[PDB]
């Protein structure tokens, strides 16, 4: 995925799935 | 009285030879301070480098041969007036800019007699003194690099989670309209 | 209706919730 | 519930109800 | 286009890459 | 390295680099 | 350059040039 595919990607997120994105990031990188 | 040719080439190859080997030359006017303040501040200097940091009155046409012998430059507006010069051979420099700073602050001098002079090979002015003098310890800049390394990552949860925390916090700017 | 609204944001896509927190601040 | 079906519900709500909402959304997430 | 796959792509980018999806983001939002 | 080259070289790293980086020096430094 | 030969680059910076970077890397990056 390119900077704007990942975006995009993320503006198609649940709004639940935002909060599992942020947690497993903070987990994935410390 | 007079001197020899062979003592007054090797007092300018010292002062010459030492200057090529400096991380710091700072030029002060050291003017009416007493022996006893350049007793007490060269103790300050030598509680942290040992024998790795001077503090001397240099007669000028001495300081100009050294400093030229050497291969520094836009250094002769420092020897305007008599001057004094704290060097450092040995150890990190910050800290002895630091302690004359605070020095001619405990003896209520004018800061502005702490001209400039050279750290690591760059030139420095009046004004950046200050701004040496209150830069952080090493170990305090290793812990500030961590957060700073990390932003990236740190700015991209803090802008992703940004979205949700904008819903909660327009509702308080709504509820609170109590 | 209070976890209705909860989940009426939950299926709430990202640019949606955008859109909804846009026109809760135009107040 | 769409977009406005939930803006709403929302200004309809109390000052005790807001102030339990963004509690159950802070635990969500 | 799921959570892991965009986990995945982020893993793989340049820190350049990142500090400039993360510019992006902060100008969408 | 220069200050300019440690920071190009930072630059050049992947996220998941980066965040090893970090590791490290918060094991080092913290 | 690797994570451990940017770290061994890190360390033998003196104080003054760890200032420099830690600012320059506070203006690239947030």
């Amino acid at each position: 995925m390119t900077i704007d595919e990942i975006i995009e990607a993320i503006e198609k997120l649940t709004v639940s799935e935002l909060a599992e994105l942020v947690k497993k990031l903070e987990d994935k990188f410390g | 009285v007079m001197l020899t040719r062979q003592q007054k080439e090797l007092i300018v190859k010292e002062m010459s030879e030492i200057f090529k080997k400096t991380s710091l030359i700072l030029f002060a006017d050291f003017l009416g301070f007493t022996v006893a303040d350049l007793t007490e501040l060269r103790s300050r200097l030598r509680e942290k480098y040992g024998d790795g940091a001077r503090f001397r009155v240099v007669k000028n046409t001495l300081l100009n041969l050294a400093l030229k012998n050497a291969e520094y430059e836009g250094y002769e507006e420092f020897l305007k007036g008599p001057t004094a010069v704290l060097y450092v051979t040995e150890g990190d420099p910050v800290e002895a800019v630091k302690i004359i700073y605070n020095f001619y602050k405990d003896k209520k001098a004018d800061l502005s007699r702490l001209k400039g002079g050279f750290l690591e090979g760059k030139k420095f002015t009046a004004e950046e003194v200050e701004n040496i003098a209150k830069l952080p310890s090493k170990e305090e800049l290793y812990a500030m690099l961590v957060g700073r390394v990390k932003a990236p990552i740190t700015g991209l949860v803090f802008a992703l989670s940004g979205i949700l925390r904008n819903l909660v916090y327009v509702l308080n700017a709504i509820k609170e309209k109590k």
